[PDB]
């Protein structure tokens, strides 16, 4: 039920710094505000320089971290620092324990903050691998005993996504696009299930409405929509965005290779 | 030295925003921040930024005030994290020109090298897209206009694209109309294909100067062709799960379709059976 | 492969410091010519023998030679020795000489044809479907 | 060259290794003492196969258990052993067809995965036969 | 306890086994009977999960077990089952056949019709983790020779009620069930062509009225 | 009043707030009449490791044995017992668990809660190390997991039954060839299932629908 909120810019300098300190992990700090209980949101992050040793508690720079607080005073940014992102390269998403004992050191600083491990490498074009979450492939480590997972979500201002739609011009390209499968996996089989759903109501339809009048069945149905009209409905989605998605592929295939 | 073609990666764009609205500055107003990134060679690559406090004297600023020693405590705060972007250039957010601005690039001749870039982020997106624009100041000293470009660096490729994922478009024009989309799409690339073709022939033959530049992005159309867990029998497997569902879903039409003539053949029952009397 | 082969029997007696080293300006040659060899092929793919035969080098050091060619960054892929291909997801992009564009052109006017017959064979079917 | 060594992903060949590095080791008092500090010796043979059997994971897909015992100096109880360790911490991710036959080291990916993988090189595919337009056009007007 | 007092034992799960939340004895019967009742019906249209949940784990039974001649009886049945004791399955089977059903006069009726099915389970119980399996393997388990296993699998099968089959040659069996893709897929074919040819035939009979 | 709810705490399995009680409790039978109540805190004693052995601490184990405390009355067959049980749980050598549910069970036989949480612990460690030693296999002879674990097949198979059917690692056993195939996620497919709905409720549509030819 808990959950962060990234905004943009953050997670755009996140993946920028860890893609850049490979193969070695990059620390830094999470600039954000507490709203309740059960979320923390994150508008800001700045990067904290390396060490001779690897990421761990003096890594962390009292000089550098509030030379950069006031110097984002004067911008206006100022903010808590609600957690620490940090890099595990090709090392999926856990934290060690030495992660760990550093991760109580941002906790007797506030009980709420969090840990934000990123994964440069095998992060790509496709899904990005994040991960958040605070204590108490990863259950080796004990995902659930030493420390538990959190959920994220990315908030978007209006004018952001603007600014994001003019990256690909699509004007041209359109009509050998390939939408996400995964998403058109849950398209295609949340339909079926509920032509399944409306199926026995077609059918609770067609037994009562024999025995029944209809202008008695009128009286009753009027409320919702005509079951049968959800079949001949819904069969069509699932018709049409399937022979597309079909011919897409099939012209995809032939003419790109 | 001389540089034509100017590149800009979006976390620019975002961080300038996130510029304005962070620090409430109305339109009257402007924002400002300098840009860090590679000035070295015949383009400009933009990576970096970050906001620099400023004020301009009232209305109709006669004189105005850049904090040089907020510059020089930041940007070797900066090279301490990425040595790599050097700072280039400043931004102002305003729509639209200032008289001061010739004057401070001036100023910023002093932190940089070669020619300070000077590019305005439009905030306001109200108009249409490149909400950027690129200038730079030659001799006199006027500013001369740069094409500029939105180029996703690796990084930023993957968070651009996980972030635009939910807002892909529905496009609910008729079967008919998305078939015809497509074909008109495959010419389209085929016609680009001749393009190709009879250039790279102007390269051996009529000795237009070898373009690296193209050839590199030739090559990178080659390394993109998918060879065919592999991908062939991916395909396949899919392509079955979907003829699945168009079958099924054709039987749930077909049953359909025989529903409605039992209601015909129902209503001409009882019709013909009225026309008795 | 060959033509190298014969011009380094010359000059390898004359400069002492091409005397030493030998054994690189080998494996260099052979790790150059497998990058070719995938660079040129329709579809990206290899047998061991085909590497062998084409760098003259006996099929165990085969999978030494691309996995070398990996680690120095020319190529990304994979090796299947159950059925000794190996696949070849990419290869570096890396500034081409004149002739070897002539190639290019080629594999190009083909990925041009395979286009003009689809395009131009999908409206006579179908055709009662167009707007 | 120790560090360089390691650093890289290569097969190590553990006798060449024991040649070179032999005296400039041995010589050293904490880590290769005379007596006392034999028992690293054993260590660096064990990272040794950790390391070759952590890159194989990186290339081949598919291996013969015959070939990779070869690959690694080792016998088969030995293998199936150390393949055994090293997918226990999850540092490489193999699954061993046992009946005398084959390691296989793919990561078998979600048929809709390997999709979304493809569509994206379609896509920045054509994205560069755009930009290959707007050049190829610019170049005659510069030339 | 209506409804048990017909084949109809789905209703009875929820109905009875809820039933042990509140009961009203002098209504009609002691609540060990109506214990052997929602066990009986519990072990009989339970899933595995929900056998262990709902009944295996009885604020209830727990409370009861030797009070009668029964429960004993026949939850020694179902631990026997829900911890897989195949050579005991069978002997507990006859006794509760003997001690509880046959005396019930709601459940003597209907006898036959458990015994029948509590065989099917275990058999469709056992196989569900081989694709393979050997019979002396299944008859040695349950202790009874191979010919008279053979015998009772081919009551179930030919119904595809189980989704074994047998091969008398090699003495082996193999389970076809829809799980793999394959499975559902050939499985769907046949039921789609099923629904078409019924389709069809209807069809001409409308056209031509 | 304490040890009793040490003892229903053994039922809900919370250790530690079992422990809480078996502590004192052991502590008041310890420094009381002593006359038949040596054994009445020689009882304790064992509750008191249970909780630390299905708490996998060997640490506090090593606590308990110390002369004074206990031992230098009460060394006896409770000790040796339970320690060889319990740091053979923590090394997870089952032939050396089971010894120790051969030569120990004379108390072991005769103490019902003992000997069940021992059940209990040797069952969740035999499972333990089978779902360890199938991950790097598929089509693994089972005479192999069998000979790695130390263990008869009849048993072995016995078990993995129990694990597949319980939806633990998801695979399946081919018994005519003697081996055990592993997958890496659930086989079946939920479309195909669907769509098997589907064309039953379908199939019963139809014929209500033929059922108004009038
Ligand atoms: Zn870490």
């Amino acid at each position: 039920k808990e959950t962060v909120y990234i905004s943009s810019i953050a997670l755009l300098k996140m993946l920028k710094h860890g893609r850049a300190g490979v193969p070695m992990e990059v620390m830094g700090l999470m600039l954000g505000e507490f709203v309740d209980d059960y979320t923390v949101n994150v508008v800001d992050v700045f990067a904290m320089p390396q060490s001779g040793t690897g990421v761990s508690v003096e890594a962390v720079d009292d000089v550098f971290q509030a030379k950069m607080m006031d110097m984002l005073k004067q911008t206006g940014r100022d903010q808590m620092v609600v957690g620490w992102y940090h890099s595990h390269p090709g090392f999926g998403c856990w934290l060690s324990s030495v992660d760990v004992n550093t991760q109580k050191s941002f906790e007797q600083l506030n009980s709420r903050a969090v840990a934000v491990v990123v994964d440069p490498i095998q992060s790509v074009k496709g899904k990005v691998v994040i991960d958040a979450f605070r204590l108490i492939q990863a259950l080796i480590h004990g995902l659930n005993r030493h420390y538990y997972s959190l959920n994220i979500d990315y908030h978007k201002t209006a004018k952001e996504t603007k600014m994001l739609m003019n990256l690909h011009k699509e004007q041209w390209q359109s009509g050998l696009k390939m939408y996400d499968y995964e998403e058109k996996e849950e398209s295609n089989l949340a339909a079926t299930k509920s032509m399944v759903k409306i199926a026995e109501q077609y059918s609770k339809r067609i037994e009562e409405e024999k025995e029944l009048t209809e202008e008695e069945l009128k009286t009753r149905y009027v409320g919702r929509q005509d079951p049968k009209k959800h079949l001949s409905e819904t069969a069509d989605e699932t018709l049409e965005n399937n022979i597309v998605s079909v011919l897409t592929a099939g012209v995809n295939s032939v003419a790109i290779k | 030295l001389q540089h034509e073609k100017v590149t800009i990666a979006p976390l620019v764009l975002l961080s300038a925003l996130d510029h304005y609205e962070r620090t409430q500055t109305k339109e009257n107003k402007r924002c400002v921040g300098v840009i860090l990134g590679d000035a070295n060679s015949s383009t400009i690559r933009v990576t970096n930024s970050f906001a620099l406090p400023f004020e301009e004297d009232e209305k109709n600023s006669d004189v105005w005030f850049l904090d040089h020693n907020y510059i020089e405590n930041m940007n070797e705060m900066c090279k301490k994290i990425n040595a790599k972007e050097k700072l280039i250039g400043w931004y102002h957010s305003g729509p639209k020109l200032r008289a001061s601005d010739l004057k401070i690039n001036e100023l910023f001749k002093k932190y940089t090298q070669n020619n300070p870039l000077l590019l305005i982020v439009d905030v306001k997106q109200q108009g249409v897209g490149l909400p950027t624009d690129a200038y730079v100041a030659i001799e006199e000293k006027t500013f001369l206009h740069l094409p500029c470009t939105i180029e996703a660096e690796e990084a930023e490729e993957i968070g651009v694209e996980h972030l635009l994922r939910d807002v892909r478009d529905q496009a609910a024009g008729g079967l008919s109309i998305r078939l015809t989309n497509q074909l008109k799409s495959l010419k389209g690339l085929q016609s680009k294909l001749k393009d190709v073709v009879e250039y790279l022939d102007k390269v051996i033959n009529k000795e237009l100067p070898i373009n690296h530049t193209i050839l590199g992005k030739l090559q990178d159309v080659f390394n993109l062709l998918p060879n065919l867990n592999n991908l062939q029998k991916a395909l396949t497997v899919k392509t079955n799960d979907e003829l699945m569902v168009i079958y099924i879903s054709n039987l749930v039409r077909s049953i359909i379709a025989f529903d409605d003539l039992i209601e015909n053949k129902i209503q001409n029952k009882k019709i013909q059976e009225q026309r008795v009397k | 492969f060959d033509k190298f082969d014969s011009l380094i029997k010359v000059q390898i007696s004359k400069i002492p410091i091409l005397a030493q080293h030998e054994s690189f300006l080998r494996q260099k040659i052979c790790l150059m010519t497998l990058i070719e060899t995938v660079f040129v092929k329709n579809i990206r793919m290899l047998s061991f023998e085909d590497i062998s035969k084409a760098t003259h080098l006996p099929k165990d050091n085969v999978e030494h030679l691309v996995m070398r060619a990996i680690s120095l960054g020319l190529l990304k892929g994979s090796i299947d020795q159950v059925n000794e291909l190996v696949t070849i997801s990419w290869v570096q992009p890396r500034i081409i000489s004149g002739d070897q564009i002539t190639k290019m052109k080629d594999r190009l006017v083909e990925w041009n044809d395979q286009v003009e017959k689809l395009g131009k064979k999908m409206e006579a079917r179908g055709q009662s479907i167009w707007v | 060259s120790l560090v360089k060594l390691f650093t890289t992903n290569e097969l190590m060949r553990w006798p060449i290794v024991q040649k070179t590095y032999e005296p400039v080791l041995n010589e050293d008092d904490l880590a290769f003492g005379g007596e006392a500090n034999k028992h690293h010796w054993e260590d660096l043979q064990k990272r040794v196969i950790e390391h070759n059997l952590r890159v194989i994971s990186e290339y081949y897909s598919r291996i013969t258990l015959l070939r990779l015992n070869e690959l690694l100096d080792l016998t088969e109880s030995q293998t199936e052993t150390y393949i055994s360790d090293l997918v226990n911490q999850g540092i490489i991710y193999a699954k061993v067809n046992r009946p005398a036959k084959i390691v296989n080291f793919e990561k078998p990916k979600n048929s809709s995965q390997l999709l979304n993988e493809w569509s994206h090189n379609v896509d920045e595919l054509l994205e560069h036969i755009e930009t290959i337009g707007h050049l190829i056009t610019k170049e005659e007007i510069m030339h | 306890i209506h409804c048990l007092a017909v084949r109809n034992f789905k209703e009875a799960a929820k109905l009875l086994v809820d039933s042990l939340a509140t009961f009203t004895s002098i209504e009609l019967t002691s609540y060990e009977s109506i214990a052997t009742y929602a066990s009986v019906t519990g072990l009989f249209t339970l899933e595995r999960t929900d056998l262990k949940s709902k009944v295996i784990d009885s604020p209830e039974l727990l409370s009861l077990i030797s009070t009668t001649a029964a429960l004993q009886s026949i939850s020694s049945l179902t631990i026997s089952l829900y911890a897989s004791d195949y050579a005991s399955y069978f002997p507990y089977l006859l006794e509760t056949y003997a001690n509880v059903l046959i005396p019930c006069k709601y459940l003597n009726r209907h006898a036959d019709f458990f015994v029948r099915e509590m065989r099917r389970k275990v058999y469709a119980q056992l196989l569900e983790s081989y694709k393979t399996l050997s019979l002396k393997s299944m008859a040695s388990a349950f202790g009874v020779s191979v010919a008279f296993l053979d015998n009772d699998l081919g009551k179930f099968i030919p119904n595809k009620q189980l989704n074994c089959v047998i091969d008398r040659v090699n003495g082996i069996v193999e389970t076809n069930r829809p799980d793999n893709k394959n499975a559902q897929y050939h499985l769907l074919v046949k039921q789609g062509d099923g629904l078409l040819t019924k389709l069809q035939k209807y069809g001409a009979a409308v056209r031509l009225t | 009043l304490d040890l009793m709810s040490g003892i229903l705490h053994c039922e809900d399995k919370d250790y530690k707030t079992a422990f809480s009680y078996f502590f004192e409790s052991f502590e008041s039978y310890h420094n009381l009449t002593t006359h038949n109540s040596y054994e009445k805190a020689c009882q304790v004693l064992k509750y008191m490791l249970l909780s630390k052995i299905m708490l996998n601490l060997i640490d506090d184990v090593k606590n308990i044995l110390n002369a004074k405390y206990t031992k230098e009355t009460y060394q006896s067959r409770g000790i040796d017992a339970m320690k060889a049980v319990a740091e053979a749980y923590n090394n997870r050598s089952l032939l050396d668990f089971n010894t120790a549910l051969k030569q120990y069970e004379k108390e072991l036989m005769g103490d019902e809660l003992t000997r069940s949480h021992f059940n209990a612990l040797y069952d969740t460690l035999l499972e333990s190390n089978l779902c360890k030693i199938i991950e790097p296999f598929e089509c693994v002879e089972i005479s192999h997991i069998s000979k790695i674990i130390g263990l008869d097949t009849q048993q072995v198979e016995g078990k993995l039954s129990q694990m597949i059917l319980d939806k633990i690692f998801y695979g399946v056993l081919d018994q005519g060839n003697g081996w055990l195939y592993v997958y890496e996620t659930p086989n079946q497919d939920a479309t195909y299932d669907s769509a098997l709905e589907l064309v039953g409720q379908l199939n019963k549509v139809v014929d209500q629908l033929f059922e108004k030819a009038s």
